[PDB]
Formats: structure tokens, C-alpha cells, sequence
């Protein structure tokens, strides 16, 4: 079992980057049996996928945001963070932290709590 | 890009009856790579059914599910004062495009 | 008039037991110390070359060893020292050395499908993938075995058998999985207490899984155990398992006529015809002594550990 | 020179970590055979070259004294 | 006057290192190639001969081999290859090779009745026959061991012990039985879960049966496992079993002081005396080299694999 | 000729099918001893007969030259 | 577990032979752990014994009907048949197939269904 | 030829009481080689008691038996309307002569 | 005149065709003399155990408390059938492999890996036995702890140790086999027990055996011991429910080379040599001997003969 | 005389009572090597003395006939 | 399990010795897991310790009655006896037989039944 | 010589209440090497509590105990008709000083 917590900054000026962090408790981030993913949700609309990173350095992305996506991990303080650039007005994110099994994959089950990021000048 | 459309728009039911929420598809999705969720406001959607009809640990003995190939379904059997949320389809797999749907909501008659 | 002599202008000094150094004309040696650094054939038949996989990874379908799909008969095996790929999933193979000794010198190798993938109506055969054996960024698993998972909520007892109808022997492999706790089991196989049982006309077996906490190798905290057997032309094999089963898909058909060993080296391939082979290089000599390398396959001259075996036929 | 010979003496090292004693036995056997063959090879030349230089140097004088 | 020349006749051509054909007279040989192809006696003590039975079949009392009861003392064993009778009931004997190695060269063999058949008041000892070990058209079983089944409707727990009061070591054999399914057990032993526990001052063991479906050998889908031990002039042996028990009836008395091997051959018997014996025949030679057969028992000359070891002492 | 000799070498083959490596070790040892003894036996004669014949050929002339 | 079935002619002229067939379902005739036997029953009289055959080719017979009886086994169509010769007028009765265990014998457990054979001219 | 005889010829009993069926022998037979049967018209005899007093699976607890040596005795406990048939003694063994008896019957009082 | 003469000494030798010729100032290449004393090898001094076995020394026999520690050595000297051995009847699993490995250890040191105060919910005092006495009172081993119920129970043990040093370790532990069902409740309440030990390359599970056995040293119970080695980054994990003999001390080794054991009872000495025989020490230069076949080090060959004398000499 | 030698043979006996076949293998190996070395040493000394002694013999007579 | 019985003489003249016996039924006296002890109890007073003997020949004694005390054992008749010497007026004692475990020692649990001894002239 | 003194001399209680019998010491003893007993006239004292506080097989739930270091106590919880006897402390160990106390008694109010 794992628990997640994200926090992260808030308002950000246009035409610059964005940054979150996600810290985990319980099992380690070198677990090698999980799908550390990121999922966004435009307010008033449906959900969406961005990409996940699993053990090693392997990664995948959604072919709509592909250019401006970067997911990285750091085993020291048990975190994995996201760096999205070229921010426009249509990039309000409620970015979620999600996990999923890799063998006998079931639906994604353990998720965080949610944080609002609003972009404006 | 497997687009999934949920045919019902909004269902208004009195307590007691059953719901027949469906979920079509654009391409024939397998019966082993589909799930359901329940989204209450604020926290998150959570797992109910995985694959075709396997219930999740803790789900009561009232949620069923059928369908295969391209047209799945759902059922809530009996209505209780709790069932008021929004449900989302998913197509988790190894096709590298995890596409959700647009949602469906139910509320009091 | 004299007798003898005809002294030449060479220099081939040699030794004796009661005298040390005398000039010998047209000497000769029976010490083998030259060679060619390449790997060639053994009496026509060609050896088997695995580049960066182990025997236990080739005989099970490592995802990053897919170049070896079909190979005909051979003589011996060349395996690189400290090979990288090996078993992606941590574990062990039971009686590894006996199998390694057995596989050398096989005179007919072939692959057959003894249990098709459509012969499991009430189970799942598509969710058995792991992140320790990746393939182009997507997780995968072996290609010669099937990892079985519950279908709806159940893992019904498996009672299957296979009667050997071909006129040749076969090699069969299977295995068992060791969980890491009491929740992984219920998330994979509903039954908490499990077993497997395998029976032939000469073999009896029964095993059970081990559940505990161990350290981390390649990310995973579990292990696998693999086994093997051989069945006769008209015998049969029987399986029964309540959980933790790695079912077979392909089996190998062999005839056998002898045995050999394996060679650990990294030298390039060649084209020759020699009776014996040395790990550094080939050798095609008839003299009875040498000093290159003791380990050898085939008929080879003796090992003396010396540099100056010169016998000669020189006057004066 | 091929008066004696062997046949198909395939050798190797296929022993586990818990079978160190059998590996020690194999190493002892290999070292012993090495010693036997090095003694036999280093002695079949030292005693041969001397007797090689016997009808090399003795015939020299007997064919001389043939002339009488 | 001259000197030499006294060679006149005979023809015993021989060879040397630097010349390959010389006519030497009154030659001699030290190669053993003539032999008396008959089995004979070793230093007075006569070997043991089993005609068409195996060691395990003899020691356990095969109903098809009842002529061998009296075996005072011997040196080696003559057992024909591929013996026919063997174990009538399919199964195995644990540590067969160690027992075979030790049983050779026994200096005192004798049979005693350690547990009489009247010492089981609460069990059955008559309904223990099988169709794989017949006798003159009626089914039978071994003679040195007893197969126990339920008497009224039950198999009460067995707690028996024996104390060695003789002045010699003894050899004891018992066994376990493996059923086919769960229906067979009830008709023989009411209890569904069984065990055996045997303990001495240097031994500890616990066993359980295996139940599964296997193939058919001699019309039986079941197996049988046997064991052995050796106890000392002062020690004791204890038993305990809830089912599937093959109780002992006879035990042997041995003295040891020696070790030998087993000869696999089918040659006739004779009256003779020697020091060493070959499978094909006997030999009584004092020359240091031979050619007949590598495998031997006793003190024998060396193996050379040659035909022409002629040395000779003749002029010219 | 009974200069040196051996004693009580019981030889057999007692190994099941799951112990092929030890059987290979035994076979290698037997083949090696075969090689050592065949080389020694078939080379001892090749030098014993030569010195025997040279003994004969040397005496059949030294006894002659004794006459002076 | 075994189930038996028998069928044969219902009328046979004197001084000729007599034939029956017994077919088994479930296990095999080559089981090697059974006693395939035959039993007679004259109407108005008691039972009787004719003989049995077990694994191999071994067989035994009654000291009354000995020279006119024979039991054979065929392993192809799971059958064993009986051929009684030199029929007399006093050999008209019901006929039975029977089976029994060999280790731990407990009488006769399973039986056939029965058939009537009447001899006359 | 071990001839077995059943002492009673015909027993008529009202419901409730117990039967004392007993079959003797000519040569003493062991107690591990005897059996009892029940014969109803049409079908075949089945097994009731094997050994000397051990009960066969399915037979109710009312059926009992005793005896050893040469004299044996069967005894039913209570009479139930269904119990009306014909019984046979048998001497199965490895003596190569399986001899039945002449039988006995029970009918309404 | 001519010829060479001599009139001195008397040493007869034999050849292939003659058998008795008087050889002047002969010489021998057969080693048949020796000093009957045990001495030191090339620098590293041997290990001497007076009246103990290897298992008794490693596990801390109360009667062999003098051998607290030794820095390093080459081989081992031990008497035939030493009297003390294991005081409690039982066995050590893979004893011969351990004895093979212990020979030629180039670093040895004792460290406390689990302190005695790290068992707050268990009893570690009243674990003594009458088959291992000490000065007239019962005692037990020193390097291992026999743990039994503290208040009324025996909670599950989950302990782990991480090898933070820069050297390998040798760790020992064991299991106990009872006599009957009524004995276990007096020590461990739980009737059905197990142990489970797991490392990176190890996986093991056990269970005790309960039965009736004979009497050896006044006890009808048995004990079984095991061992393992872990690397400078590995971690060892333990899990027990009963019948556990937990470890207290471990050992540090460097493990470069191999040797064998020596069985003899000769006295100690001060010498320097290359090879040693169970009867004495030899400084050998001739290539043959007949003293004793078993040896440690580089030694000349065994010939089983008394008369190897060739040298040289006229007439 | 130190022509060829050996290197660090550690010899012992480490086998229990259920491994008697391997002990027999070890004993056979040791007996064989003992026989090889005893034969080699005895024959080496037996042939070395004869050539030593006739080297000691012919030399003095050729020293004599140097005077011609 | 063990049961004990002691008996013994009642009256002894002063300056002489004192002898009791203690028979053991069930587990043998050569058990090697018990503490065969002796405990006295002067009438009208408390209890006290005398000494015990366990497997081997090892004994310990109370430092009040030390010179005049000896406990011995034999294996033939399964007994251990006590020999008190130099008796005085203040040596009346209802000598007991007690047993205790040696490994995981608990309180003494199996005791005898009692015998009265009076010393006078 | 470790001398143990029992503070209460004589306790008279009506049924229902609890006893507070204690046991001091001269030198501090451990908690794993002390027990309690119960002596009725004639036969012997038996075992009540072994260790600091742990009941013996068969002892009812009423009898408890507490204490550590140098000051141990005991309690009978509820007084029932049976309980009236004399109790003794003990210092069993391997200090070769197995000394009891002087005892304590309880009788009817």
C-alpha cells in the first residue's frame, strides 16, 4: 500500500514553465512494480492522459502534448516531478498522481488529492 | 485514438429501479482491458469493475456488468440514497492511448 | 681420408641429461605453440554461437534474444563469460549443470506446439507481463511459457495430459512462482494455500510455494523455480495445479547420440576443419605436446607446461 | 612419432558453489596428470639425445676401421 | 674359430624403437590373452550367484525367487544384466547404490524373526495380496515384509520399539505406500492424512504420502518406497505410523569388515581357485599386463590395449 | 619380472542417471591410466630389446678380442 | 467405479455352444486390480460359481462345470466373453457379470443386470 | 467343498422386533473371509456386511452382526416396512471354492 | 699404468641386471628422517585446539572458553575424536564444506551484531541446560541465544540486519526438535511453528519434528544448526514463530585460499618449512619420501620404498 | 636433481558415511599415483646405475689408448 | 510425569545417623532434565533447603547443614537416598522429595507426601 | 543469604474483597526468578504464580500478581469459600541461596 501527496506552487505567468512535486510514503520509489503516471483534468471537461514512467528510464506520452512534457524521478527523497513548458491559456491542470499494477494490471486505484494551477498575467 | 462514447446523457430515476448505462466504442475493444469508475466531487474517481464483470474489493453485491466486443453495459440493480455521482469509462491496455470518455450522471427523480 | 663432419652454418643448441648446451644441426620440435585465433568447425558440423544470452535464457525465450528462433543440429556451445541478459526475472533453474551437460551434442533439435494457447478456456493468458523483462519500452515476458491468472475471480483446478505420439523424445519445462506476501497471492490467485503435482511413468513430485520477505534484485521481491524432464516415445505426462503455475507452450524434440562440454571465450568465427578446439584459438597439429590452454573439446595432444621440447637429429 | 595417442578427452568446469570438494578432486587429478606428462616429456628427450649421439659417434670410427 | 651363431631355427619376429622387424629366437611374452571362460572360486570363499533376480528382489522376498534362503558368507555377487523378475510392484528403493556397495563382502549373514506376526492383535495381516506378484495362479505379496490394513473399521496409532540384545549389527527394511486417489485410502486406511516417524539414536525422519494420477506399469497406478538402516549392539529403534505402513518381519545379522563390487555376466560355474575374476572368464596369471576386460574384482594386472608385448632374450 | 605391483583394485559402475558428471570423471581417470600404462609398457620393450641386442653384439666381439 | 452391460441370444439349440458379451464403461479391462468373474443362478435355486480371470492370462474354474467352460479377454472393445459348450437341458438360468477387488477383498461390489438363456430344440 | 447351511427356513415377524438369522458351516472358516448380501427380485444382490461384523458403506446403523469360528449370526435391530428380501452367506477367500448357501427369506407376520 | 682405484667405504647397490655391487660414496634421495615436533609455516602460525572440535569452538563450548580469539592462521590441528564436541546432541548442516572453507582464513574477528538488549518482549536469561555444565552449575553456549516465552506468549519475530562493513560475515543460527506435545507448551505456547530466513540468494523454510528417540547425554531432544555468508551490501531477514536459537555474535573474514585439517597429537615447536606431516616437520630437498601420505603444502612424492640410493661411484 | 616438481597439494579425508563411493574413488586415485611413482623411481635408479657404471668404465680404456 | 513415595524409619537414637529412601515411578532417575532435591520443615516453623543432585555427580549444599549431609543416587532400583549424620535435638524434619525443571526453570511442582522423624533417647 | 519478609502477619476478611499480601526483600532480586505457593494442611504447598506474574496451568482467573525490583505484591481479587491457607515466597535461581519466607495466613473475618 502507498499514499501520495503533491502540493506544489500556484499561479504562473504566461509563456513560461510549470512545476509540481509528488512525495510517496510506504513502499519505495525503486519498487519496480508500479506505473507512476500523471493525469490531468481541464475544469468543466473530461479527463486526459500525459505519460508514465516505470522502473528503469522508460517513458511514454500522449500524442497531443508530446513536445512540452517531461517526467523525471529522484531516488534520494522519494519524489517524481513534472516539467511542462510552452504554457498557453489552454493548460489549466489539476494534475493527479496515480499508480497502477504492471503484472495482472487492473484499473488505477491509488490516487492523490488534487491541486489547482491557473495561468494568467 | 479509440474514442469511447457513453450513450445515455442523464438518467432521472426514483429509488428502487435499475440503471442501464452503456458505453459504445469506435474500434473493437477486448473484454479484458476495460474498467469503470465512480467520481464524487472533490476527491477522485475510484474502481468498481475491472475487465468485464469482476467487482472490486469492497464493492457491495449490487453492481453487475456485461457486454463484449464493442458494446458493454452496466447495472446498479437497486437504488440507494447514496448513488449520486458521475461514472467514466476507460480502455487501459498496451495500445499506448489510454482514452477515457465524456461521463454520465444520475440523480434523484 | 676422414669420416663425419659436413658442419653447417645454423644454430639449434639443445640439452641432454649429463650435458647442457651443444650445437645441433637441423633440429626439430614436437612442441605445439602456434595457433590461429578463430573459431571454426568440428569435423564438418558447426557449433552453436550465442552472443549475449545464456543457455537458460535461450531455452526459455528471453525477449532480448529473439534472433535465435530456429537452429539445426550442432556439436558444442560457445557462451561468453559473464553474459549480461540471463534470467531477467530472479530465480533459479533446478539441476542446471546436468541440463547443461545434457544439451551438448544434440543430433536433432526442433520446436513443436504441444499445448496451444486456445486450450485454456477458463483462464487468462494476456496479463502475465513484468517490468523486469522489457521490450521496446513496453513490459513483456518469456515466449516459451505461459503465466496463468484468474479469469473472473477463480483459478479452477487444472487437469491436463499429453500423450507422446511422435517417434522421438521430448524436453518439457514448467515452473512455480514464489510470492512476497499474503496480499499479492489473493490479487493474483484467489486460493491462499496452493500446490502443484507432476506425474509420469518414472517421476513423482509435489511442491508448495514459499511466502516471506527478501531483498531487491532487478526491482522485484519475488522468485521463480524452473524444472525439466524427458518423456519416452509412447509414455504420457500429467499435470495438476491449484495455483502458481507456469504452463508450457513449446517443447523441444531431440534424439541424442553423445555428450560434450561448453566453451567460454570471445573470439571471432572462422572457417577451417580441426579435430580439437582451444578457447583462445583453433589448432590443427599432429605433434603430441602443447602449452596453449588445458581446457579443450575433442581429441587433443598432451599438456606439458614447457617451452623447449626439441628432440632433433643433428650430428656433432 | 605417433606411437601412443588418446581419444576424445573433452574437459571443462561444470561444478556448483556447494560442490567445492569435487572441484578440488578434479584439480588434483589435472595437476597430477600434468606432473606425470611433464616428467615423461622432459625425460624422453634428455635420454634420447645422448643415445642419439651414440651411433652418431661410434659408427664414425667403426666405418674408419673397416678399411683395415 | 668364431663366436655366436647358435640360433638355427624357430621364428619369433619382434621389433625395436629404431628398427621394426628382427627375427629373435626363443622369445617370450608378458601379455595375458588366454583365459578359462568359466566362473570359479575366490580364495576358498564361494561367491553368491543369483540366477534371474535382482538384489532388491532377493532381500525383500520375491515370490518368484524362493530358492535363496541360505547364504552363510561370500565374497562378490554375480547378477545377470537386465534381470527379469525384479520389483514386481512398481516403485523405488532409497539409496540403492550405497546398499549395493556395502552389501558386497559380508562375513556373516543370518535371518532372525524380530517382530512375530502374532504381535498385531488389532490389525489385519491376511488381506495384503496383489495381482502384480502372483504365485501359481493366485495373487501374493513379498515374504519378508507385512502390509497392514484396517481390522474392524480403523487403524489405531502404532507405537512399537525393539531393543538390540544380540552381539551383532542388524539391517532393517520398511516402507511407505502411495495411493492413487482419495477413494482408495478409505477402503484401506480410514484416516485421510497419514504419516510415519522413525527415530533412533542417530536418525530422524518424517514422511507423508503423495496422491495423484500417474501412468500404468504392470497394471498398477501406484508406487511403493522402501528404506533401510543399521543399528548397534546396544541401541534401539522406535516406530510410529498413522497409515500407509509396510511393517518389518525379518531382519538380518551382519559383521562387515570388507567391501567389494558386483559382477554382471552370464557365464557358467566351475571348480577353481584364483585371485581375480573378469566378467567373461577367470584368470590365474602372474604376468603384469593383460588384454581381456577392464572391469575386474580382486588383484589383477594392468590394462594396455595391445596385442604384441613380446620381449625375448635371443641372439641375432 | 615382478618388480612392482598393485593390490585389490575393485572396479565397477554404480551411478544413477542423475550423476553423469561423476561418471564422466571416473571414465576420464580410467582412460588416463590406460594411456600412462600403455605408453610405459610399449616403450619399455622398445628400449629393453635394443640394449639386450647390444649386450649380445658387444660380448660376441669382446670375448673374441680376449684371445689377443 | 465401473458399470457393466450384457446382451446375448435368447434361445439356443442343444449340443451346440453358447455365447455372451460383457461391456465395461469407466475404467479399462486392463486395470490389473479387479476380478472379472461369472455367476449363474438357476431359477428356483441358489447361486453358483463358474470362474474368473484377472490381469495376465491366469484363470480358475469350478469343480463342477470345468471341461465345458472358457473365459477370454479382448482389450480392443473393452470386452470379456464366455463360451460354454456341450449344453444340456439343465443349463437354463439367469446369468450375471461380477467384479471384485484383489487387495483388501470385500466380497462382490458391482453387478450387471441379468439375462435369460433357455436351451431347447 | 465347504457346504454352508442357513438354519432358519422362513421367519414371519411383526414390525419392531429383531431377527436371529444364522448360518453355520462344515469346516471351520476364518472370520476375515465372510460376507452377507441382500437379494431383491429382478436386480442383483448387494453387500451388507464384510469381514465378520464390519459394516459396508451406505448400510444404516440398524444392521449388525456377530460370530466367529464356525457359527455366525446376523441380527437386524428394528423392523422397517421395507425390509423383506432374501439373504445369502458366502465364503469368499483364496481357497479356490467360493460356495454360497441355499438362502433364507423374511415376510409379514 | 692406467685405471682408477679406491679402497674406502662400503655401500652396496642393485641394478637391473646385477643385484649387489659395492659403490663408493653413494648418496640417497629418499626422505626418511624428520623431527617429531609441530612447527610453523611460512610466516602464518597454525591454529591449535587442544580438546575441542571446530563446531564446539565456533559455537562457544563452555569447556573451551580459552580460545576467545585468534588473528589469522594457515591450517588447523585437532585430535582424533575430541572429547568435548557438541554437548547437546544434534548435527551441523554441511559440516564438511564449512571445515573446507574455514581453512586458510586471512582475517578473523568477533563483533556483536545483535545486542542482548534488543529483545524487550522475550526472555533471554533462563535458557540453560544440564548437558552443558560449568563449574557445577548448568549453562549453555556463548555465541547463540535460546529464546523462550517471556510472560505467557511468543510474538512473531521480524528482525533484519544490513551489512554496513567492508567485509563479509559468517552467521549461524538453529532450530530445536522437541520430545512430545506437552513439552512445547512449557517453552513455546504455539503448537505449530516454523522459521523462514531470506537473503538475496537464499530462501528457506523449516518446521520441527516431534517423536520418541533414545537417550544420548541424558536428553531425547535434538538441535540443528546452519550457516551463510552475506556481502558488503546484502541484508539478511529473519522470521520465526518458535523453536528459534537466535544469533548474537558473527565473524569477519576475507577468504583468500584453501587448505585442510590435520589430525595428530604431537607437541608444538618453533620451525620454518613448507610442508608438514601428521608426525613431524620436514625440510625437504630430495624428491621422494616414505613418512606419511597426508600432507599440507608442497611436498615430495610417496613411493613406499626404503632403498633409493643411486649417486655415483667407481667399481 | 631438482628438475621438475609439484605445487601445493593439500590432501585430507573429508567425507561422511553416506559418501563411501567418492571415498573409494579418492583411494583408487591415490593408489594409482603411488604405483606410477614407485615404478618410475625404481626403474630410473635401476637404469641410471648401469650407464653411470659403464661411463665409469669405457672412459678409462679410451684414456689408455690415447697413448696409441 | 513423575510420582514419588518415600516412607522411611521413624525413631532414631541420638548421635547416630538418619536414612531415608525415595522411589521414582514413571520417568527414569537417569532422565537428565530434573533437580532431585530434599527440603525439610521443622514443625511450627518454615521451610528450608538442604541440597540437590542432577545428572552426573554434581551436588550443591546449604551453608547451614553442610558437614553432616550427603545425597546419593543409584539407577538399579530408581532411588535417591539421604544420609544425615551427627544428629542433634534440633534436627526433626519432615523430609520431602521435590523435582524441578532445569531448562526454562519454573517453580517446583511435583512433591511427595511427607514422613515424620523424631530423634530422642 | 537473601532474607524475604512478608509484610502482613494475619488477614481477616469477609468474602468478596481482595487481599494485598506483599513480599519485601533485602537485596534486589530479578523478576524472572521468583514464584508464589499455596500450602494447605498436610500434603504440601503447590504452585500458584511462576515468574513475576504468570499463572500456572489449572490456576483460576481470580489469582493475580504484580511487582518488580524489590517490592512484589499479590491479589486474590474475589474471596470465595475455598480460599484459606498459608502462602510462601521463594527465590529460586542459580545464586545457591534458595531461601523461603516466614509465611502468611488468612482466615475468616
Amino acid at each position: 500500500q502507498v499514499q501520495l501527496q503533491e502540493s506544489g506552487p500556484g499561479l504562473v505567468k504566461p509563456s513560461e514553465t510549470l512545476s509540481l512535486t509528488c512525495t510517496v510514503s510506504g513502499d519505495s520509489v525503486s519498487s519496480g512494480d508500479y506505473f507512476w503516471s500523471w493525469i490531468r483534468q481541464p475544469p468543466g471537461k473530461g479527463l486526459e492522459w500525459i505519460g508514465y514512467i516505470f522502473y528503469g528510464g522508460n517513458t511514454k506520452y500522449n500524442p497531443s502534448l508530446k513536445s512540452r512534457v517531461a517526467i523525471s524521478v529522484d531516488t534520494s527523497k522519494d519524489q517524481f516531478s513534472l516539467k511542462l513548458t510552452s504554457v498557453t491559456a489552454a493548460d489549466t491542470a489539476v494534475y493527479y498522481c496515480a499508480t497502477s499494477y504492471i503484472t495482472g494490471i487492473q484499473g488505477v486505484d491509488y490516487w492523490g488529492q488534487g491541486t489547482l494551477i491557473t495561468v494568467s498575467s | 485514438e479509440i474514442v469511447l462514447t457513453q450513450s445515455p446523457g442523464t438518467l432521472s430515476l426514483s429509488p428502487g429501479e435499475r440503471a442501464t448505462l452503456s458505453c459504445r466504442a469506435s474500434q473493437s475493444v477486448s473484454s479484458s482491458f476495460l474498467a469503470w469508475y465512480q467520481q464524487k466531487p472533490g476527491q477522485a474517481p475510484k474502481l468498481l469493475i475491472y475487465g468485464a464483470s469482476s467487482r472490486a474489493t469492497g464493492i457491495p453485491d449490487r453492481f453487475s456488468g456485461s457486454g463484449s466486443g464493442t458494446d458493454f453495459t452496466l447495472t446498479i440493480s437497486r437504488l440507494e440514497p447514496e448513488d449520486f455521482a458521475v461514472y467514466y469509462c476507460q480502455q487501459y491496455g498496451y495500445s499506448l492511448t489510454w482514452t477515457f470518455g465524456q461521463g454520465t450522471k444520475v440523480e434523484i427523480k | 681420408i676422414c669420416i663425419g663432419y659436413h658442419a653447417n652454418n645454423s644454430t639449434e643448441q639443445v640439452d641432454t641429461i649429463m650435458e647442457k648446451n651443444v650445437t645441433v644441426t637441423h633440429a626439430q620440435d614436437i612442441l605445439e605453440k602456434t595457433h590461429n585465433g578463430k573459431l571454426c568447425d568440428l569435423n564438418g558440423v558447426k557449433p552453436l554461437i550465442l552472443k549475449d544470452c545464456s543457455v537458460a535464457g535461450w531455452l526459455l525465450g528471453n525477449p532480448m534474444c529473439d534472433e535465435f528462433i530456429r537452429v539445426p543440429e550442432w556439436s558444442y556451445i560457445v557462451e561468453r563469460a559473464n553474459p549480461a541478459n540471463d534470467l531477467c526475472f530472479p530465480g533459479s533453474l533446478n539441476d542446471y549443470e546436468e541440463l547443461k551437460h545434457m544439451l551438448s551434442r544434440i543430433n536433432h533439435f526442433e520446436k513443436i506446439q504441444i499445448i496451444p494457447k486456445s486450450s485454456w478456456p477458463n483462464h487468462e493468458t494476456s496479463l502475465g507481463v513484468s517490468a523486469a523483462c522489457p521490450y521496446q519500452g513496453a513490459p513483456s515476458f518469456f515466449r516459451n511459457v505461459v503465466w496463468l491468472i484468474k479469469k473472473n475471480d477463480a483459478y479452477p483446478t487444472i487437469k491436463i495430459s499429453y500423450n507422446n505420439t511422435n517417434r522421438e523424445d521430448l524436453l518439457i519445462l514448467w515452473g512455480i512462482h514464489h510470492s512476497n506476501n499474503a496480499e499479492e497471492q489473493t490479487n493474483l490467485y484467489k486460493n491462499p494455500i496452493t500446490y502443484i503435482s507432476v506425474g509420469t511413468s518414472t517421476l513423482n513430485q509435489r511442491l508448495a510455494p514459499k511466502i516471506a520477505t527478501r531483498s531487491q534484485v532487478n526491482g522485484q521481491r519475488g522468485r521463480m523455480d524452473f524444472f525439466w524432464t524427458i518423456l519416452k516415445p509412447d509414455d504420457a505426462i500429467h499435470f495438476e495445479s491449484n495455483g502458481n503455475f507456469i504452463a508450457p507452450e513449446y517443447a523441444y524434440k531431440i534424439v541424442k547420440k553423445g555428450d560434450s562440454t561448453i566453451m567460454k571465450s570471445g573470439v571471432e568465427y572462422g572457417h577451417c576443419n580441426t579435430k580439437c578446439q582451444t578457447p583462445v584459438g583453433a589448432i590443427n597439429s599432429s605433434m603430441p605436446f602443447h602449452n596453449i590452454h588445458p581446457l579443450t573439446i575433442g581429441e587433443c595432444p598432451k599438456y606439458v607446461k614447457s617451452n623447449k621440447l626439441v628432440l632433433a637429429t643433428g650430428l656433432r | 612419432i605417433d606411437k601412443m595417442n588418446t581419444q576424445f578427452e573433452a574437459v571443462g568446469r561444470e561444478f556448483n558453489n556447494l560442490e567445492r570438494r569435487i572441484e578440488n578432486l578434479n584439480k588434483k587429478m589435472e595437476d597430477g596428470f600434468l606432473d606425470v606428462w611433464t616428467y615423461n616429456a622432459e625425460l624422453l628427450v634428455l635420454m634420447e639425445n645422448e643415445r642419439t649421439l651414440d651411433f652418431h659417434d661410434s659408427n664414425v670410427k667403426n666405418l674408419y676401421d673397416k678399411v683395415r
